């Protein structure tokens, strides 16, 4: 029996955090990754080099960390709302095979990269990488019945 | 511990007061190997990952073999297939 | 290279046969120990014919007969895999000193040569 | 020192440790025949080994805490002195002959005299006293 | 807290119950019928325990190999059979089993912690009393595995699985070299 | 052959202490040690609870 | 009609693959494995690193 | 070089004419020639006795281990030899027991031990049933099986407990753990007697001995050795209980006594079984040790040489019997082999001296095991276990001289016309001579055992 403790309290010695949203920010993973990767950096070092001593970096890090997403969920919900709302309206369809709205993907990086001027820098030299235009390949089976007019109109308009 | 304990000594005592049908003892013989597991299982469960699952798949893979040679040497208990005797 | 940065540890001189991995170590190595030996070659030469002496061995295995009839051959085999394995018994030792040691000889120049893995 | 012993109190648990090792074991032995009754039975077969058991702890036991108490300091010789009256019921297992119950009494007493302790420890190079200390080589 | 599914844990009434019939049978083979519904009576408690995959390897291996093969056997060559527990047959049964319940039952407790008493006896039986476990949270799990990390484990400990190889080995060649008889 | 444990935090401030040769001081690791044993059973943590739980009960 | 024979190996594996051809096609398929295996350390000619990873804690 | 000699002969046996009797002499001279060219290990062995892993589950003690082995081996070309020169098809399966064999004299962690020791149990079942035109092989080999069986969940149920305690396997992980947990002491000696089932300590005294008469003698002779020298050389490879803590010397008093009173035997078989046995247990006094090796070590060799001499002698004494029991067993009394020494007294001779040897007269034999034994016992101060062990001593010796007594006394009408069995006669004369020239070379062992 897996039963749930729901116990309440607040603790007093640390200013309080934002905490953050759905499973659609697996769009935005790749988004607060080279912004915020420095902070997550110092925050697992910090965790990794107390041996056993947890709960001391949650003054420092386990604030600094959550206000740098906060900050970056922030910048994608003024700059590109909608390119990423049909985004992750995509990807909550598809089990989230993200493969399977890769066609978005473009759109929207193009807008973050345009506006909040990010990348997707997946570490690895050899292979090709985002834009692959599969051709040998799992690509989608529904492909976002919403979507498909936005990036032909992407093709068409830009 | 008591699920893995209770059907582990049920087994042996079950070989020990065996005044019937050899092969009954020879099936609590083997269920002393699916006793001995529900302690494995559920240690290694409180404890953690594969360390003594581990030992756990092996003990199943090697106990098939304990059945196999104990019935492919049962046959031979006697002559063997079939002829006369007595 | 060629696998992770998983490991494979395995120092190995046993009756269980074995061989090493790719690299990463200090031990002897795979391709390596095949070479860097000496004029003991010969030596999985002489188990060659020694499993080939079972012919010698046949002191009237049946009544009045000898030369046991071509399975020799297989014997034969095991008269090289054994002496292989003797021949790779002859781990002198992968840059360790206080033996024999033509390995700071003919294997510390590989080493030195080779300064790019 | 030493302590002189609760008589009664090693003698009644002693009692207790051999009427259970009756239970268990003298009349486990019921396997050995084809007389096969369960409970009421096995007593008529067995009545003749439980005693033995019980019967052995109130002859040696009460007997070394009475030595304790007579030749004290809890010395080995009182083992010697103690499993003769084992002996006595040993002697009362078998009432044929009494030379003969003579004789398993002072067997039993020499048998008594030497499992005083097995697996003794603590004896790291054993078997070398030392002397007073003057620089001392002959011990370890 | 759906009152009968904290007791679902508590299967092990069924367990004793069916190994009690396992050696008390009529026929010397509706006990190895028996002895598939203790296997998958075991195999609920491991599904039910956090395990389903080694449920599963039961019913695959146990109750699809060799109680298979008890019951292949017990077609053919069939032993003769004392009849049931008769009460001659059940002669000195209580006399000893009662006794060794209880030292097995002490041994059970023998498998305790650290405490040098009889305390630890009791302790393990009041095991659940003072407790229920608390599960935590998912810091840092990449990659979803259940029996991968069996593999994985099986490829640093290499040694034993080419060695039961060989015992697999050994379970084939014997039963041709004890019942085959060549010509 | 020991995977991802949930015990495996009390190795390394177990073995540490074996790192230096103290299992020759003997007491040195008795502290890893049974806090390697707490964090197999829990013992003492039980008996913190099983302590608290009948100061419940006296109330 | 005749079963293999040894002595002559490129007659024995003619009159194995052609009166008891079935465990031929097999075994070809045996020593198409690992030989082939061993034929792709220059066949590969460097064609690929996989990378992948669980979480990379860094250095100082 | 085990495993490769196993895959090869399997393939060897299959595609055979059902000769079978030519493939005993290539194993026999397969590991002639892996023993000559193999034992240059020893020089890489020991600096100051360097253990060697592999992969952390299984360890080489390259002066105790390496010696196991070896002996392993030279039993193994014994028996192999004494094949040739009545059979089937088998000795695969002495071969993969012997790797279980000395996988458990290599056994560092309980993972490889429990394979190993039922992989080896799975072959002593099959080799007792493998002559199955018999129904003494036919009730023995059943018997062994089902008290392997129990005692295997034994074995089991101990490392389980063992586990349970301590979320690690390894006797590595031991490491003088001083605080000493008292339920790790007795999963310990539980473990220590469910390793001893092979011994027959005197409460699982008697099923063993049924099963050794019950085999025939090719096969009594080879698993009254193989297992008796590996589960002991794992059990004193790792000293599990520094003492007994009164537990196992109660099962050797009981053993020692309670196997040396079972002294009138009219069975051959049943005789030197129950040698087998003390002698075996003997050597479960120096498991009651610790850091002491050397005279187990020393032990196991000079007894297990004479162990199959005297098996050897018996085989050559079948010829002048003027009687045989059954097909698959010949000499099964005492009083078959009257007026021996009437008969080829040199095999008298050797008979003589191996006999000797067991009872521990001086300059051969017992000077130098139990004298060893009897050193490292008084080191620790057992002083009880001392005397019983003398006690045990005399009382085996009577029931060995028996075996003299009934061997030489007068032959009924036997002398001499016949025809020769011989080329396997250096194999018992090497044992035999080897058994009384070991006070020759007793002193260079004891050097080198002592920079190993
Ligand atoms: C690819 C080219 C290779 C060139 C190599 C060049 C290098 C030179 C080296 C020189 C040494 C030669 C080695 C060849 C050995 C071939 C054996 C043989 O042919 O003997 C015939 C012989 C056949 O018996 P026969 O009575 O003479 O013939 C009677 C009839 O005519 C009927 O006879 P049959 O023809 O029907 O025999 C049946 C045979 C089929 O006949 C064949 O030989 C065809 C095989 C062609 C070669 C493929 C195997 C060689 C590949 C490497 C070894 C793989 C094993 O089937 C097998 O035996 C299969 C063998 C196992 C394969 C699996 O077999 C034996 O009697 C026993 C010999 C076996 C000894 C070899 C043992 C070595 C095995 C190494 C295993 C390594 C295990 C590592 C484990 C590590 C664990 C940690
Ligand atoms: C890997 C598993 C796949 C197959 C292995 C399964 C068993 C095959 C071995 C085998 O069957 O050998 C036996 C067979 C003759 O046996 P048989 O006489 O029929 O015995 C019955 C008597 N009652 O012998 C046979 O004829 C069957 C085996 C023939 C295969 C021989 C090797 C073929 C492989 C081709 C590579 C050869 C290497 C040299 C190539 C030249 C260089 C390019």
């Amino acid at each position: 029996p897996f039963e749930d403790k729901a116990n309440m309290p607040d603790n007093v010695p640390d200013v309080v955090e934002v905490g953050a949203t759905s499973a659609p920010l697996l769009s935005a993973s790749y988004f607060i990754g080279a912004k915020c990767k420095p902070y997550n950096d110092d925050f697992m070092l910090c965790r990794e080099e107390s041996q056993g001593s947890g709960a001391i970096d949650c003054l420092k890090e386990g604030r600094r960390v959550t206000r740098c997403a906060v900050s970056v969920i922030e910048d994608i919900n003024k700059s590109c709302l909608d390119e990423f709302r049909l985004h992750w309206q995509c990807l909550e369809q598809n089990n989230h095979q993200l493969s399977g709205c890769r066609k978005a993907e473009a759109l929207l990086n193009k807008c973050v990269f345009t506006k909040l001027n990010l990348e997707k820098k997946i570490p690895g030299l050899r292979p090709d990488e985002e834009p692959v235009f599969l051709k040998k390949d799992p690509w989608i089976k529904p492909a976002v019945d919403d979507f498909k007019s936005v990036r032909a109109y992407a093709e068409a308009k830009k | 511990m008591f699920i893995g304990t209770i059907i582990l000594v049920l087994s042996f005592l079950g070989f020990v007061f065996n005044r019937r049908n050899i092969i009954l003892a020879f099936i609590c013989l083997e269920t002393m190997l699916l006793g001995i597991n529900l302690i494995l299982l559920r240690n290694s469960v409180l404890f953690d990952d594969i360390s003594g699952s581990l030992f756990a798949i092996v003990i199943i893979i090697l106990a098939g073999v304990e059945s196999a040679i104990g019935l492919s040497l049962l046959v031979s208990y006697y002559r063997l297939r079939g002829v006369i005797n007595s | 290279s060629t696998p992770l940065v998983k490991t494979s540890v395995n120092y190995s001189y046993g009756d269980y046969p074995l061989i090493d991995a790719d690299p990463h170590f200090k031990r002897v190595v795979g391709y390596m120990r095949p070479s860097d030996y000496g004029v003991i070659g010969l030596a999985t030469a002489a188990l060659p014919a020694g499993i080939c002496f079972a012919e010698w061995l046949d002191p009237v295995k049946g009544k009045f007969a000898r030369p046991s009839v071509k399975f020799l051959r297989v014997a034969t085999m095991l008269g090289f895999a054994v002496g292989f394995g003797a021949a790779y018994a002859r781990s002198s030792l992968r840059f360790f000193g206080v033996t024999e040691n033509a390995r700071e000889y003919k294997k510390d120049e590989a080493q030195m040569a080779a300064r790019k893995a | 020192h030493f302590h002189p012993y609760n008589t009664l109190g090693l003698a009644t648990q002693s009692a207790m440790v051999g009427l259970g090792a009756g239970v268990v074991a003298a009349a486990a032995r019921n396997s050995l025949a084809t007389g096969p009754r369960n409970i009421l039975t096995t007593f008529s077969k067995s009545g003749g080994v439980v005693t033995i058991f019980t019967g052995a702890s109130i002859a040696y036991v009460f007997t070394y805490c009475s030595a304790a108490n007579l030749r004290e300091r809890k010395d080995g010789w009182n083992h010697m002195w103690a499993g003769a009256a084992t002996g006595a019921v040993l002697g009362a297992r078998t009432k044929l002959v009494p030379a003969f119950i003579g004789w398993t009494v002072l067997c039993g007493a020499a048998c008594g005299l030497f499992g005083w302790t097995g697996a003794r420890f603590n004896a790291d190079r054993k078997a070398s006293l030392e002397q007073s200390p003057k620089g001392f080589v002959q011990e370890d | 807290m759906y009152l009968t599914y904290y007791f679902i844990e508590i299967t092990i009434f069924l367990a004793i119950l069916c190994t009690i019939f396992i050696i008390s049978a009529k026929n010397p083979m509706v006990s190895i019928l028996y002895m598939i519904a203790l296997f998958v009576i075991a195999a609920m408690y491991l599904y039910l325990i956090g395990l389903g995959i080694f449920s599963l390897l039961y019913i695959m291996i146990y109750i699809g190999a060799i109680a298979v093969l008890f019951l292949f056997i017990i077609t053919l060559l069939d032993i003769n059979s004392t009849e049931l527990s008769v009460k001659s047959n059940i002669r000195d049964l209580p006399l000893v089993l009662i006794s060794l319940i209880v030292l097995t039952i002490s041994g059970l407790m023998i498998y305790s912690n650290d405490s040098i008493l009889i305390n630890k006896l009791l302790e393990a039986f009041g095991n659940d009393y003072n407790t229920i476990i608390t599960q935590d949270w998912f810091n840092i799990e990449n990659t979803t595995l259940l029996t991968t990390i069996g593999n994985v484990l099986l490829t640093n400990n290499a040694f034993i699985l080419l060695v039961l190889a060989i015992v697999l080995l050994l379970g084939i060649i014997g039963p041709i070299s004890i019942t085959m008889k060549h010509k | 052959t020991g995977g991802r444990n949930r015990c495996f935090s009390e190795w390394q401030s177990f073995m540490h202490c074996t790192a230096k040769t103290d299992a020759k001081s003997r007491a040195q690791c008795l502290p890893n040690f049974e806090d390697y044993m707490e964090c197999l059973h829990h013992t003492k943590e039980k008996a913190r609870l099983r302590e608290i739980e009948s100061v419940l009960k006296q109330k | 009609a005749n079963p293999g024979f040894w002595n002559g190996p490129f007659r024995y594996l003619r009159w194995s693959a052609h009166n008891r051809p079935h465990l031929f096609f097999a075994f070809a398929i045996g020593i198409a494995g690992p030989v082939a295996a061993l034929t792709l350390t220059p066949l590969r000619r460097k064609y690929l690193y996989p990378d992948h990873s669980p979480l990379p804690q860094s250095y100082p | 070089m085990l495993i490769l000699a196993i895959i090869s002969l399997i393939t060897f046996v299959s595609m055979s004419k059902l000769s079978d009797n030519r493939a005993i002499i290539r194993l026999i001279n397969i590991y002639l020639i892996l023993v000559l060219v193999l034992d240059s290990f020893l020089y890489l062995l020991f600096l100051n006795n360097q253990t060697y892993t592999v992969m952390g589950e299984l360890l080489i003690f390259n002066s105790f281990t390496f010696y196991i082995d070896m002996l392993i081996y030279f039993i193994m070309i014994v028996i192999s030899s004494l094949y040739g020169y009545p059979k089937k098809e088998l000795i695969i399966l002495f071969l993969i027991n012997i790797l279980g064999a000395l996988l458990i004299v290599h056994s560092n962690d309980f993972i490889t031990l429990f394979v190993a020791i039922e992989l080896q149990s799975y072959s002593i079942y099959l080799i007792t049933a493998i002559y199955n035109s018999s129904y003494k092989a036919s009730k023995a080999s059943m018997l062994y099986f089902f008290m392997g069986g129990i005692l295997s969940i034994l074995i089991a149920y101990s490392i389980n407990t063992y586990y349970s305690v301590l979320n690690s396997y390894t006797l590595h992980s031991l490491d003088s753990l001083i605080i000493n947990t008292l339920d790790l002491n007795l999963i310990l000696i539980a473990l220590s007697l469910g390793l001893l089932f092979k011994i027959g300590i005197a409460p699982l005294h008697k099923w063993l001995i049924s099963i050794y008469e019950n085999t025939p003698i090719l096969i009594t002779i080879y698993i009254s050795l193989i297992p008796k020298i590996s589960i002991l050389s794992y059990l004193v490879l790792s000293n599990i209980s520094i003492n007994s803590l009164v537990i196992s010397i109660l099962a050797i008093l009981t053993l020692l006594v309670g196997s040396v009173g079972g002294l009138l035997q009219i069975k051959i078989k049943r005789l030197l079984a129950f040698s087998g046995l003390t002698n075996a247990g003997y050597m479960m006094l120096l498991l009651l040790l610790n850091n002491n090796e050397f005279s187990y070590l020393y032990y196991i060799t000079q007894y297990s040489i004479s162990h199959l001499a005297i098996f050897m002698i018996i085989i050559f004494s079948i010829y002048y019997i003027n009687y045989i029991n059954n097909q698959y067993n010949p000499i099964i009394y005492v009083n078959q082999l009257k007026g021996l020494i009437h008969d080829n007294a040199y095999l008298v001779l050797s008979m003589a001296i191996v006999v000797f040897s067991f009872i521990g007269i001086p300059p051969l034999l017992g000077f130098f095991g139990k004298l060893n034994i009897l050193m490292s016992i008084l080191n620790n101060g057992y002083y009880f276990i001392s005397i019983v062990l003398i006690v045990a001593s005399l009382i085996s010796a009577l029931y060995y001289l028996y075996l003299l007594n009934v061997s030489i006394q007068d032959k009924n009408n036997i002398l001499i016309n016949s025809n020769e069995t011989v080329s396997s006669v250096l194999s018992y004369i090497l044992s035999s001579l080897i058994i009384l020239i070991t006070f020759g070379f007793i002193y260079n062992s004891l050097i080198i055992d002592i920079f190993n």
